[PDB]
């Protein structure tokens, strides 16, 4: 282990043609002890989905913090935040406390209702826009994911082919990740609706 | 303060066939944030269908390699020109790592070849000694990248049968030497893209009973 | 403290707390609680470093009690747990960090459902039917899957909890010298005498 | 990186090595270390390059106020601002700065301000890391109340030895001449001064 | 455990169609003080190889006797051996590799960065790196030390890959060596103007040029530049 | 990463590669290393990607605020001084390395600024990981006084050598040309040294090749009365 | 690392996991943490792999040599101790060790000795080694009986691995069983933890926090 | 951790030793043996650093038993106790220390009395009739001497011992799981089980 | 503590300051650093006084055994001995040694051996901590093949400058002139030297 990611967790975001997906494992760990099988990494505010990897206490704290920040916006402008705009909001929350900083790697996923265009982003510890629209992965299996994703990646798969491609990438990676191995939930996100599908997979 | 150890980089990949075995590796050598060489093989032929790659910090990997190469010659003089088997070679190499574990080597060694039944076999090492027979191993810095993809496409794990709701696995499919050569390439392509110590070239040795082949593919310098 | 457990059954929540209070090489007292009521149907056990434990328990106690009076209506266990998580996660970025880890059991009287929430020191709320911190969780989590069923009576949960005490005792150097077993039900919070 | 300033009868001429090194990497090879803080008052910088720049700009904020309200500053007046700053920022900053200037009534005055910050009136001074290689040649070869040609030749030659004996010293030898004629820039290039 | 005391800096080299060019600045640097000047880096070993050494001058001299003794040894136990079983770069290169590796493993290394450059009996260009660590690699362009980082990317334009050696002539290579020296004089504080440059050929032999100077030294843009960035 | 600047007569060019590495793994293959301070000031980032990104934004808002306040064109000169101050305050606890250049009425300027608050002027600069590899190309091939043409050719050459010898410098070259009294020309992916290699099989398969356990709809919108 | 062994009436059940984990990257999911010393004696590989693979091979060498000299089997007590002596010399050289030396012999009956890096010989009935040793105790003890059928004994030994493999981070692979007689160990195969997990969920009624 | 007790009464030496053998953060086995015979009338309890205990015991066993065969008669307790002290004195000047404390309780057959020695982990031998090491001697040097009278028997010394075990159980945070008590008299060495 | 040697047409003159300093207290202000190791070869010592003293003893011993067994030695032979003791023992002992002797078949010669041991032929050498300050003085006022008096004077001046800018350089300036006519020792009091 490392001090910024003792409690693990993995999130993977891809782009398809006018669709995104995002998926995560559901294992929480604390050192070598696997604690809970149900505990989601990904949370959402309106129509933008966010996974937050890292030291587990800060995932929970920013889940709450972002909800407070998003909802202040929504009520005031009378309209949903968009996943282009939402990028720079993560970047400022993370940078406010550069000294003593949040230990997370959040990954956005989402599709605009003003372009119909998939937007994914990654951020580090004190935050950055990593504005690739290749595919964006974070977590303890960061190394593992960048290769598995790359191999499979063909741009502009149909949504239901995209579900095959991200679920497979995630499952292989997880078996070989020490601090995640249990459960999975995959979000297949479209403009119209958002379908959530839990996998069935091995436990360790 | 002198420090013995370093890092000279690389990624290597052995895959075990049904009747063949392959051991490969990118041709990049690095020091810090330079590129030392853009064409130097990591994978060496040592004879009796045994190809040896000792990837990592080279000072440790080249010394190990010279040790094993002496082993084959005294195997010929005293044991009268017999086939040094890949399983038995694995023991012999273990003792060479272990001959100084007080001063431990830092290379990930993979040997690849046939057994005495003619079935592809890859046996893979830890720097301080131990080995075990694998089906697939990635050595080196981009090993983490390459590996989950290997289980997907050669071991067929995490994959299922259509029209069952994914409750019956996709079964095993025997391989070809061509099939693996294509798949190998893909691994080192993905790595060029998403890891920084992989590029320049690729050297694939193919150890069959039709001799030992060399095949070269360029990779990018990105 | 030196043993802390939580098992949640059909209509109750069961929490076990260490009697022993180990301070240096001497056990200064062999029969002290390490649990305090938050509310008449929400019970928080605590364990961790000495001195942190005692002032923290009382401070949290004052706050949940103050809310209960304000609204003249008691907060749901779900609420309570998120309050206790928030204090820990703030402390980890503050001057004085705690090492107080808590399990908060509650018989939710609005969803009519028993709930156990494990909360660690760093500040992680997880809903889980099991729970334990220290090196007590590292024995009894494994054990719990087999002998647990999808539900059982509170009597069968009591015996199940006694089995985890027996596992710990054998294999862990730490003394705790028996346990206080407190049950959290729909009709209050009670003590059952148990070896 | 060796810097000097050397008085003579009609004035003071500042000297500086235009090489800036951060490790074995020369960060830039044509960045001069001559910084104007006033018309007749100029400063040489050696030591930690970041630290010295930050001190330097604040002395000018004061001396801007100084010109406007209180009449022109003297060579002495500016050198005091340096001493004050270096001293209060003992552990945050080491600045080796040579302050020199021309007054009319007093001629050229040279003050070295140490790392620790003090003030020391001297007829000739050398500071930095490149300055510990040219001491013995500075003492012997100097004379008071020189003529202008001679003073340039003294500064050029001392700084030429610095380059042989230190690696942080190099580039081109910069000079800023302060006289009643004005402010004059002077330069030489290595092709010339290694034949010395 | 050793710390270097006086060290040499940088060696630059590259292949051409009829041999190899090896060159390096002449300097013994004790840290801030450039103490010793004209300190020959290039030791010719026989007349078909030049061996270049940067790093610790202490281990330089030590290697200098061991190479001279390598020829003296070749003469030994044979009736002829200077054209009969003629000396090769390959022998030196591995001799050096074994010794530096053994000494590093005794935890008191030989502290150098070495370029062996010569032409073989076969005439095939030989250009390979060896060091205290024990690293070995062969490349079309090589450089050690600071030059590794800085000057080598310039030499990598001229020859990219190993199948591009015959497209460089002796003139092209040398012109580029001078350009690499120009870069190193400028932007290395532990480089010196002075440099020696050995050209090894297979049809001509050793020409060894001593004490060349960098020419076309540009500094006329320096007058124009003023301030630290802002001139009030 | 690699960043260069080449001063020329009629302006200044700033080029930098698109790849961003955070550890030995590549964060992004394509992502901008030319951040916009003001319409006529641009700069590229090196070091830790987060520190450079934040700083540029922080200073950028202030120089757009300044333009409105002084009711005149944004100076490069304003920007550096303010930025330098900003950098000083952390005492080198912020890990930003930048090359800032621009055109303003004082003219073209090309500056280097370090994490410490050391500040430099040259007529050719670089900073980053791959700065030593580009620096070699500039000193040799540059001469004083250039046209647009020669400057753009020399800038892309330096990054290109950057990619081939530097590990953290990769992918494509993005170039921005700021000439005095003309529009900045943002030429995205001016140069590719090595295009993509494709994968040799199709990896798209039917569904049920990945196992499902439950299928659900999660909310994202408010229902009507239906 | 989850290794556990327990002696019973029918022999000695040796159960190990088949996952090796370097740190936050998993090294192999196919390994064997049973060393076959000779046909009668098994060792276990936990702590350092390099030290347990090599020295227990040496043990196997001594077992053969001792047997050639005497024309009689090497005893479980002798073998264990010789190896305890051997690692002791090598204490503090960076040697890690924690093998359980298991055997059934016709003059001692079934015996398990724990052999440690610190030069320990401890007679046990039940042992466990690993960082995952904590979790292995949990299942094993509470469902342990000296009188137990061999089949159900193998089964207990699958159960003791699954809960430990689940809740540990460094354990998975497969469930690698052996049963040891006076005729020596006969392998009882490699069963993927994946497939086995699900089955036990339904039939025991265990694993109620896992939804799939 | 790892209690060993000695008390000398006027017809026996009663030595006792722990059955907790703790390797890790986990007691590796519940019930064990930890005191072994040098000779038929000399018995040596041991504890100290982990793993050093098994090696050291066996080594001393071999020296006494060797010498006993050479003399053709059993060596005196004096001679055994000074032998043990030597090995540790030699070890503390060497590069491998052995940090193991013992008690030697024999019965002398030439003089007609029990002799109890205490041999420290430093390697210091001093004769004391209430010996102990570790965190046992912290509670028991005082307690054994309380009811101690000059005239004693095996039975009076045993009552007094059992009492010690219970004191330790109360105030130490270490589960010893009970003790084995071996009595040494002129009629051999025998185990008698104790609480 | 500074030591140096300057070649001339007739020989070589070795110059030293005679202060022995442990820390920043003076043990003895007259104990010289020029010590005789052969009939026509003398050596200079800097670094730790102890480490250099023993090293000389070994060299001296070798060279006397060389004079009986294999005829009298040279400066070239004399240098190399110190160097092997310094090169092997390059962490155990810290020793900067200047080896200067006179031959009739090569004249006066100067070899300097640095701290880690390396062989260097130079026409003059300078070592110590005071040597650093006077480095550019020596470069400029050294000439090859010069008059005997200008040599006396040049060494006299350079060491006098070391005394001026280094606090462990002082004592008296003592000198050993090696010629074919033997040995002439010379001494110079601060009252003579320092005024100059």
């Amino acid at each position: 282990s490392d001090p910024s990611s003792i409690n693990g967790g993995i999130v993977v975001a891809m782009t398809g043609k006018d669709c995104v997906a995002i998926a995560c494992d559901l294992r929480l760990g604390s050192q070598s002890l696997g604690v809970s099988n149900k505990f989601e990494k990904i949370f959402h505010y309106g129509h933008v989905f966010l996974g937050i990897t890292g030291l587990a206490t800060d995932v929970t704290t920013l889940n709450e913090m972002f909800r407070y920040k998003t909802n202040l916006y929504k009520l005031k402008e009378e309209r949903a935040i968009e996943p282009e705009t939402f990028t720079q909001l993560v970047s400022s929350s993370l940078y406010e406390r550069r000294f003593g900083p949040y230990f997370v790697g959040p990954v956005v996923a989402g599709i605009n209702s003003k372009s119909g265009k998939p937007f994914i982003a990654g951020f580090d510890l004190i935050g950055c826009i990593d504005e690739a629209k290749d595919f964006i992965v974070s977590g303890t299996a960061s190394d593992q994911l960048f290769g598995m994703c790359e191999s499979l990646y063909e741009p502009n798969l149909e949504p239901e082919d995209l579900f095959e491609t991200i679920s497979q990438a995630l499952l292989n990676a997880a078996d070989r990740d020490a601090l995640s191995g249990w459960g999975a939930v995959v979000y297949i996100i479209k403009k119209d609706e958002v379908v959530k599908r839990y996998l069935k997979m091995r436990q360790d | 303060q002198f420090n013995p150890y370093g890092d000279n980089g690389g990624t290597i990949l052995g895959i075990a066939g049904e009747d063949f075995a392959v051991l490969a590796g990118d041709t990049r050598n690095i020091t810090d944030y330079s590129i030392n060489s853009r064409y130097e093989p990591k994978v060496f032929d040592c004879g009796d269908n045994i190809v040896m790659s000792a990837n990592g910090f080279a000072a440790d990997g080249d010394a190990l390699v010279k040790r094993f190469k002496n082993s084959v010659k005294w195997y010929h003089f005293d044991h009268n020109d017999k086939k040094l088997s890949i399983n038995s070679a694995a023991r012999n190499i273990q003792h060479l790592l272990y001959g100084k574990r007080f001063f431990p080597y830092y290379v990930h060694t993979i040997i690849a070849g046939l057994d005495e039944d003619g079935k592809g076999a890859v046996y893979s090492f830890d720097p301080v000694g131990s080995y075990e027979r694998e089906q697939c191993r990635a050595g080196g810095a981009a090993a983490s990248l390459i590996m989950p993809f290997l289980d997907n496409q050669v071991n067929f794990k995490n994959q299922y049968e259509p029209g069952t709701n994914g409750k019956v696995k996709k079964p095993l499919k025997y391989l070809s030497v061509e099939e693996v050569i294509k798949l190998v390439r893909d691994s080192f392509t993905s790595a060029t893209e998403r890891h920084i110590q992989v590029g320049d070239g690729l050297e694939i040795l193919i150890v069959t009973k039709d001799g030992v082949r060399k095949e070269f593919y360029e990779l990018k310098r990105d | 403290m030196d043993i802390i457990l939580g098992i949640r059954v059909q209509d109750s929540v069961i929490l076990a707390s260490s009697k022993a209070v180990t301070r240096g090489i001497s056990v200064l007292k062999d029969s002290d609680d390490k649990t305090r009521q938050l509310s008449p149907h929400t019970l928080m056990s605590f364990a961790g470093e000495a001195g942190d434990t005692v002032q923290f328990a009382e401070y949290i106690q004052a706050n949940i009690q103050l809310y209960s009076i304000r609204e003249d209506y008691e907060l749901s266990p779900q609420a309570v747990s998120s309050f206790v998580r928030q204090e820990l996660a703030k402390s980890i970025r503050s001057r004085r960090p705690y090492q107080v880890n808590v399990l908060i059991g509650g018989y939710d009287k609005k969803k009519n459902k028993p709930e156990l929430y494990q909360i660690d020191y760093l500040g992680t709320k997880v809903e889980l039917p099991y729970g334990a911190h220290g090196y007590s969780g590292f024995y009894t989590f494994s054990l719990l899957d087999h002998h647990y069923r999808p539900d059982m009576t509170t009597e069968e949960g009591l015996d199940l909890l006694k089995l985890c005490v027996q596992e710990l005792e054998k294999r862990m150097p730490m003394d705790f010298k028996g346990v206080i077993v407190k049950i959290v039900d729909k009709d209050g919070i009670r003590q059952v005498d148990d070896f | 990186t060796s810097i000097m300033a050397v008085t003579f009868k009609d004035g003071v001429i500042l000297g500086a090595d235009s090489r800036t090194t951060t490790g074995a990497y020369i960060a830039n090879r044509v960045t001069d270390k001559l910084t104007r803080v006033h018309d007749k008052i100029w400063c040489c910088r050696s030591g930690s390059a970041a630290d010295t720049q930050a001190i330097a700009d604040i002395v000018q904020y004061h001396l801007e106020l100084y010109t406007s309200q209180y009449g022109t500053p003297s060579t002495e007046t500016a050198a005091s601002v340096f001493k004050e700053l270096c001293y209060e920022n003992k552990d945050n900053l080491t600045a080796g700065i040579i302050v020199a200037g021309y007054d009319d009534k007093n001629k050229g005055e040279v003050y070295t301000i140490p790392l620790g910050g003090s003030v020391h009136k001297l007829p000739y001074a050398i500071a930095g890391s490149g300055s510990t290689f040219i001491y013995g040649y500075c003492d012997k070869n100097f004379r008071e109340n020189m003529s202008k040609e001679e003073t340039v030749d003294f500064i050029k030659h001392s700084l030429s030895q610095a380059i042989k004996w230190d690696g942080s010293s190099g580039g081109v030898i910069r000079m800023v001449v302060l006289t009643a004629a004005g402010v004059e820039r002077l330069i030489f290039y290595p092709d010339e001064y290694e034949q010395l | 455990t050793q710390q270097p005391i006086v060290t040499g800096t940088s060696v630059i080299s590259m292949k051409y169609d009829n041999g190899v060019i090896i060159a390096a600045d002449n300097l013994g640097s004790y840290g801030s003080l450039l103490r010793f000047n004209g300190v020959e880096r290039l030791i010719p070993v026989g007349d078909n190889t030049v061996v270049g050494i940067s790093g610790d001058i202490s281990d330089m001299q030590h290697i200098e006797r061991l190479l001279k003794d390598l020829v003296t040894e070749n003469a030994y136990d044979n009736p002829l051996a200077d054209a009969e079983e003629a000396l090769e770069p390959s022998y030196i290169f591995e001799y050096l590799a074994t010794v530096m590796y053994q000494r590093r493993s005794k935890m008191n290394p030989l502290w150098n960065a070495i370029i062996v450059a010569g032409v073989q009996s076969n005439g095939d260009q030989f250009l390979r790196y060896v060091n205290l660590l024990g690293v070995t690699y062969s490349s079309p362009t090589l450089a050690t030390g600071f030059g590794a980082h800085m000057a080598n990317p310039l030499l990598r334009k001229v020859v990219d890959r190993e199948s591009d050696i015959p497209k460089t002539t002796v003139q092209v290579a040398e012109e580029a060596i001078v350009n690499a020296m120009r870069v190193l004089y400028y932007r290395d504080a532990r480089s010196s103007r002075n440099f020696s440059l050995a050209i090894i050929d297979k049809n001509t032999g050793l020409t060894f040029k001593k004490n060349l100077q960098v020419e076309n030294m540009k500094w006329d843009f320096a007058k124009d530049i003023k301030g630290y960035g802002t001139q009030k | 990463t690699t960043i260069v600047g080449v001063k020329f007569n009629n302006g200044v060019v700033i080029a930098a590669d698109t790849r961003s590495t955070q550890g030995p793994i590549v964060a992004d293959k394509n992502c901008a290393k030319l951040h916009r301070i003001s319409p006529k000031i641009w700069c590229a980032g090196a070091g830790t990607a987060a520190d450079t990104e934040a700083v540029t934004q922080l200073i950028g808002s202030n120089i757009e605020l300044h333009s409105l306040y002084t009711s005149r064109e944004p100076r490069v000169v304003s920007a550096l001084q303010m930025l330098k101050q900003h950098l000083f305050k952390y005492q080198g606890h912020i890990g930003a390395y930048l090359i800032v250049a621009g055109v303003d009425p004082t003219g073209s300027h090309l500056f280097s600024i370090h994490a410490h608050g050391s500040t430099d002027v040259g007529y050719y600069l670089s900073l980053g990981s791959g700065s030593l590899a580009a620096m070699a190309v500039l000193e040799s091939h540059w001469k004083q006084d250039l046209t647009k043409e020669e400057a753009i050719k020399l800038a892309s050459d330096a990054i290109q050598a950057g990619i081939w010898n530097d590990l953290g410098s990769g992918s494509n070259v993005d170039v921005c040309v700021m000439e005095i009294g003309k529009d900045a020309e943002y030429l995205r992916n001016y140069l590719t040294p090595n295009v993509r290699e494709e994968k040799q099989k199709s990896y798209k398969f039917p569904r049920g090749t990945t196992a499902v356990l439950k299928e659900s709809i999660v909310n994202i919108c408010d229902i009507q009365e239906e | 690392t989850t290794t556990l062994a327990f002696r019973f009436q029918g022999g000695i059940i040796v159960a190990v996991d088949s996952r090796a984990t370097a740190g936050n990257w998993v090294a192999s999911q196919t390994v064997k943490k049973v060393i076959e010393i000779n046909p009668f004696l098994l060792g276990t590989m936990a702590g350092g792999a390099a030290d347990c693979q090599f020295w227990e091979t040496w043990l196997g060498s001594q077992c053969r040599l001792h047997e050639l000299r005497e024309k009689e089997r090497i005893s479980v007590a002798a073998a264990s101790k010789i190896l305890s002596n051997l690692v002791y010399q090598y204490k503090g050289a960076g040697l890690s060790m924690g093998t359980m030396i298991c055997g059934y012999t016709r003059k001692e009956g079934p015996t398990i000795y724990y052999v440690d890096s610190d030069g320990t010989r401890l007679k046990g009935d039940i042992f466990c080694v690993g960082s995952g040793q904590t979790f292995a105790y949990g299942v094993l003890d509470s469902n342990y009986k000296w009188d137990l059928s061999v089949e159900d004994a193998l089964y207990l030994g699958k159960r003791s691995i699954l809960a430990a493999a689940h809740r540990d981070a460094y354990s998975g692979g497969s469930v690698n069983l052996y049963h040891v007689t006076e005729d020596g160990w006969i392998y009882h195969g490699n069963h993927d933890v994946g497939e086995l997990f699900w089955k036990v969920k339904e039939e025991e009624g265990s694993f109620n926090n896992v939804i799939g």
